[PDB]
RNA sequence: CCAUUAAUGA
RNA sequence: GGUUCGAAGACGAUCAGAUACCGUCGUAGUUCCGACCAUAAACGAUGCCGACUGGCGAUGCGGCGGCGUUAUUCCCAUGACCCGCCGGGCAGCUUCCGGGAAACCAAAGUCUUUGGGUUCCGGGGGGAGUAUGGUUGCAAAGCUGAAACUUAAAGGAAUUGA
């Protein structure tokens, strides 16, 4: 990641950024997140530096290959953009999925159930899952973010700016943090490109579901 | 911690902090260490080796940790220099 | 304290003069007004006469009638 | 009578994959586990109990008396606690804090004044705590002065092993539980306050967690 | 106004020290700040600084480490003999061990230690630890 | 007043999770069903029970009920999760480009692409919802 | 205690304002302290529309209105139910009522 | 009322001066 | 619209 | 000079009683000028000056920079809007910076790790802001200001019932 050509930004991945729209941030701007935007546009929207998104992405993605096991590796997601997006990554990966119901207590209280004591975290949204912050403050647990331009970094440990809101965004980054995760331990080599398409990361409207089943038959 | 012969007798030697240059107390339930992993630079593959880094809790209950690592982690060489 | 000069121990020194009057055993013993008022006069014990014995009665909750003696 | 391990720490302890709480303490795991301090240093581990504190709420049919339990816990070398626990009876009151305190007890500093021969004895520097207004500042001491303290937070100091210190409280120390707890914290910030002798650069070891997680996933889920 | 300079600078760093800056700016430029800097650099405590030199009350930047624990100053300037020193160690260091007092002397401005050895004492100016 | 309570409902989805395929639609067939299946002490207890059952058999009938965990809803979710579309929207020939987002990639390694489209920025700085 | 932090009014830094004298009662109240309630009034609102839609002389003539700055002080706005009391964790929450009818 | 207690002694402290001032 | 007061100790 | 309102006072109601709340009046007063007194819950119950320590959306002042809309239209430039920046002015929102007994406070923080400089003021509650002495004032009153004696409580914040 440091000035090495194999870990370098690709031409495909800046169309890809560009087509998903993950350097269009928010319309505020946070007081931590202001090294992460080079300039604002017109119409007040901040332009999210993508070969930076790049480095904090290829950090995280250092951070989820240290860990030896990937089953105690807990991916979080609470808004109904990115469940579909985490049980898929999980079950790319091997990671533990929380998809909607975040139950306060899962790392604090040992007679519930679903008690786990994991060793790493990856939040999608940090005002949507600002409770696992809470029990990481408790329990030793290192979080991954996907921040926004509006998004504190109150509790959080790294953080990857991105465009939390866009469906096609979120999906996008988890796409690439999951190719990146791949490529790095020993699966899946860097020649070739993935095989699974990035659209099954998408959530799907029920509208636009009901639409492609009228649109099929 | 020697004494006057030489001995380390003290019960256990705390962690410090790699950002704020501050120990870690024993019910310091917020310190994390961070794990770094290592890719090789001719074949692009996770190596075997780390780099280890230590978060006190006053940074996180503050909001600077991720600052921290980003710049311990360029000066130690993982984030390019470019930024 | 307060100021704190390089010079000001006259100010102190008339400062913490003027507000030790305003403790209650330094006045009682720095004061005479007290001191005259004390029938035993800043003595332990004192002989008396006794003229009448008086039933007094108590206070609150507890209740009895003492006996006292005006000497 | 057989423990049932339910934490990932306290699997470790029933493989004995780790050899003390030395560990524990450098990486601040949380011990949630009343058996691993029984475990470790459940040979010399004293209970006494300083106050049973009647406490009450008023309800609709007259008053609900519930007892408060304080127990000092600890060996004589280096680790004690303070447990809080309130119940509505005094036997259960008592127990609970003693699991409490074996939950959390913290160590303690033992270190030298002036010359540095021997044995550590005095606390290293000048420390303090407090909760609510009771201020309890640790002084240390030179050789055999004793503990100049008292009986209470002299008991706790005697069960911390340091064999010489002056104290000095401020504010309303006759609640005991606030006394307690400001003495508490200041043991716990002794080794939290930063000595200049610690300059040397922390070398980190390999966590527990990361040593034997092949084991942690073969032996249970 | 701005009574004691080297107080005001000191109080800068210690709310430096106590947020966790890895440097600070403070405003004015003494020659017992300067002094007093230079003590701590060679007993290694802080950093190693330097000074914007314009031709009014220059700045100092201060690189910044956690082995600071709190900087204090005495005010005003008493004067300290070789009999009362070691009340004045006793009540306003933490140990024996680690601290320094330091005090001005016609010989330089110095720490206790270094006053113990030279055998001067002086006005005192603040603690270090 | 005729309100089920949880005695009767929580025991009444463990029915319907453990044995959706024997349970159906008929009242007098599914009653019997769980007469058969569950020990019941009570006619009453069973006959609210079943009541539940088929009134929670017609919500699957209208549609995805929360809390139950079926087998063939489950296979259902997992098939619409693993569909796959056809081509995708991030596969474009004309991306719109925004002139700062230019510059930027121009100060960056690929400055001069093949399928972008650079449109013209919106001029008036006007974003701002107004005030009261 | 200080039970609010703009102590029962809206000044900071002004110290002294002019007294207006209450609706309901003659209380002397200050400006900034009154409860103020800009009551706009249909003059008839749904029964004598309907008349003076067919017994007016002009051709869907508009009705007028009748605006009246109604000034209340605490103890006239809770009397008449204007204004009421709210849990301490919601006093802060000084968001007007909404308009939805 | 502590206003009231100062408006009674404020009457008593006049009738004291006019007892005073008869001598 | 009117509505005053519940003897001391436990 | 007295329009309105309205201490004292009269009258009519309610009440066991009203020498009050309610209503009809109504003197002094409330309005202006020349001389008094210096008292307020005169409060932000938070003295004045100086340095440092999170931001966010504003607003007011003056200045600066930059797409554009709109008037002097006949352009530049000045007025009115939009986005920022600069110094403090009253402020507001979040908060494990930190403090406090807590309510709360970006100060009520930089406090047992106690020292930036400086004026006034408190030493349990009553007696009591009382007596006396001096002083100011036409008076009412204001400033300084006790003691004897009496009591183990008085008080502040917060919690649960009623």
């Amino acid at each position: 990641s440091g000035a090495l050509d194999v870990l370098q930004m690709k031409e495909e991945d800046v169309l890809k950024f560009l087509a998903a729209g993950t350097h269009l941030g928010g319309t505020n701007l946070d007081f931590q997140m202001e090294q992460y935007i080079y300039k604002r546009k017109s119409d007040g929207i901040y332009i999210i530096n993508l070969k930076r998104t790049w480095e904090k992405l290829l950090l995280a993605a250092r951070a989820i290959v240290a860990i030896e096991n990937p089953a105690d590796v807990s991916v979080i997601s609470s808004r109904n953009t990115g469940q579909r997006a985490v049980l898929k990554f999980a079950a790319a990966t091997g990671a533990t999925p929380i998809a909607g119901r975040f139950t306060p207590g899962t790392f604090t209280n040992q007679i519930q159930t679903a008690f786990r004591e994991p060793r790493l975290l990856v939040v999608t949204d940090p005002r949507a899952d600002h409770q696992p912050l809470t029990e990481a403050s408790y329990v030793n647990l290192p979080t991954i973010a996907l921040c926004n331009t509006d998004s504190p970094l109150r509790y959080v440990d790294i953080a990857i700016p991105c465009n939390n809101k866009g469906a096609h965004s979120v999906g996008l980054m988890w796409w690439m943090l999951a190719r990146e995760v791949l490529r790095m331990r020993g699966t899946i080599s860097r020649e070739h490109p993935w095989e699974v398409m990035p659209d099954l990361y998408f959530y799907r409207d029920p509208e636009e579901i009901e639409k492609e089943e009228q649109a099929a038959a | 911690m020697q004494n006057d012969a030489g001995e380390f007798v003290d019960l256990y030697v705390p962690r410090k902090c790699s950002a704020s240059n501050r120990i870690i107390g024993a019910k310091d339930h917020a310190s994390i260490q961070m794990n770094v992993a290592e890719v090789d630079k001719v074949t692009g593959r996770f190596n075997g080796q780390f780099k280890t880094y230590a978060i006190c809790g006053a940074i996180r209950r503050m909001g600077e940790s991720d600052d921290s690592i980003l710049r311990l982690a360029k000066a130690d060489g993982i984030v390019s220099k470019n930024f | 304290g307060k100021c704190r000069g390089l010079r000001t121990a006259r100010k102190l020194r008339s400062h913490r003069r003027d507000q030790k009057w305003h403790d209650k055993q330094y006045k009682k013993a720095h004061l005479g007004t007290a001191l005259k008022a004390n029938p035993f006069g800043g003595a332990s014990h004192a002989k008396g006469i006794v003229l009448e014995k008086v039933g007094v009665e108590a206070k609150q909750p507890n209740s009895a009638i003492r006996k006292c003696v005006r000497v | 009578k057989e423990w049932l391990p339910v934490t990932k720490l306290g699997r470790l302890v029933k493989d004995m994959k780790i050899k003390s709480l030395e560990e524990i303490y450098l990486f601040s795991l949380p011990i949630k586990e009343s058996e691993i301090i029984d475990f470790f240093l459940g040979a010399s581990l004293k209970d006494e109990v300083l106050k049973i504190m009647p406490v009450q709420k008023q309800t609709r049919a007259g008053q609900r008396t519930r007892f408060k339990a304080f127990v000092a816990i600890g060996d004589y070398n280096g680790h004690v606690g303070l447990g809080v626990k309130c119940s509505k009876e005094v036997a259960t009151a008592i127990r609970g804090a003693i699991i409490l305190a074996k939950l959390s007890i913290v160590p303690v500093r033992r270190g030298y004044w002036g010359n540095k021969i021997g044995k550590p004895h005095t606390v290293p520097c000048k420390v303090t705590g407090r909760c609510g207004s009771v201020l309890v500042r640790l002084i240390p001491a030179p050789r055999g002065t004793g503990i100049v303290s008292a009986p209470v937070p002299k008991k706790l100091l005697m069960m911390a092993g340091i064999d010489d210190c002056y104290t000095s409280a401020r504010g309303c120390t006759a609640t005991l539980g606030n006394f307690a707890k400001a003495t508490f914290d200041a043991i716990s910030k002794t080794y939290s306050y930063l000595t200049p002798d610690l300059w040397k650069e922390t070398v980190f070891t390999k966590s527990p967690y990361q040593e034997f997680t092949d084991h942690l996933v073969k032996t249970h889920t | 106004v701005r009574m004691n300079v080297l107080a005001d600078a000191l109080k800068s760093i210690n709310n430096a020290e106590k947020r966790g800056k890895r440097q600070v700016l403070i405003r004015p430029c003494s020659k017992v700040i300067v002094r007093f800097l230079t003590v701590m650099m060679k007993h290694g405590y802080i950093g190693e600084f330097e000074i914007i030199d314009d031709h009014r009350a220059g700045k100092i930047v201060v690189n910044l480490t956690g082995r600071l624990n709190k900087c204090g100053v005495i005010s005003p300037r008493f004067d300290v003999q070789l009999k009362d020193l070691e009340k004045w160690q006793n009540n306003l260091l933490p140990s024996r061990q680690f601290g320094f007092i330091v005090l001005t002397t016609s010989a330089g401005i110095m720490d206790h230690e270094e006053a113990r050895r030279k055998h001067t004492g002086g006005k005192i100016l603040g603690f270090f630890f | 007043g005729r309100v089920r309570t949880k005695t009767v409902k929580k025991a009444a989805r463990v029915i319907i999770e453990k044995y959706y395929t024997r349970l159906g639609n008929d009242f007098h067939t599914n009653k019997r069903v769980c007469e058969e299946i569950a020990i019941i002490p009570s006619k009453k207890l069973r006959n609210k029970i079943a009541g539940y059952v088929t009134h929670l058999m017609k919500r699957i009938q209208r549609g995805p009920v929360r809390g139950i965990s079926i087998k063939l809803q489950e296979e259902e979710r997992e098939r619409r999760d693993n569909y796959v579309p056809e081509v995708s929207a991030l596969d474009q020939e004309i991306i719109e480009v925004d002139p700062d987002t230019k510059e930027m990639l121009k100060l960056l390694d690929f400055g001069s692409l093949s399928n972008l489209q650079v449109t013209q920025p919106t001029v008036g700085m006007n974003f701002k919802t107004p005030r009261g | 205690t200080k039970k609010r932090r703009n102590n029962g009014r809206a000044k900071k830094g002004r110290g002294h304002v002019q007294p207006i004298r209450c609706t309901n009662c003659a209380r002397c109240v200050p400006k900034d302290k009154a409860i103020k309630k800009f009551v706009i009034r249909n003059i008839v609102e749904a029964a004598a529309v309907r008349d003076i839609s067919e017994a007016s002389v002009f051709d869907a003539y508009v009705l007028p209105k009748l605006y009246v700055k109604l000034h209340y002080c605490v103890s006239c706005a809770i009397h008449s139910k204007v204004v009421r009391n709210r849990s301490r964790e919601a006093r802060k929450d000084r968001t007007p009522p909404p308009r939805f009818r | 009322r502590a206003k009231w207690r100062k408006k009674r002694m404020r009457r008593l402290k006049r009738k004291r001066r006019k007892m005073r001032q008869r001598s």
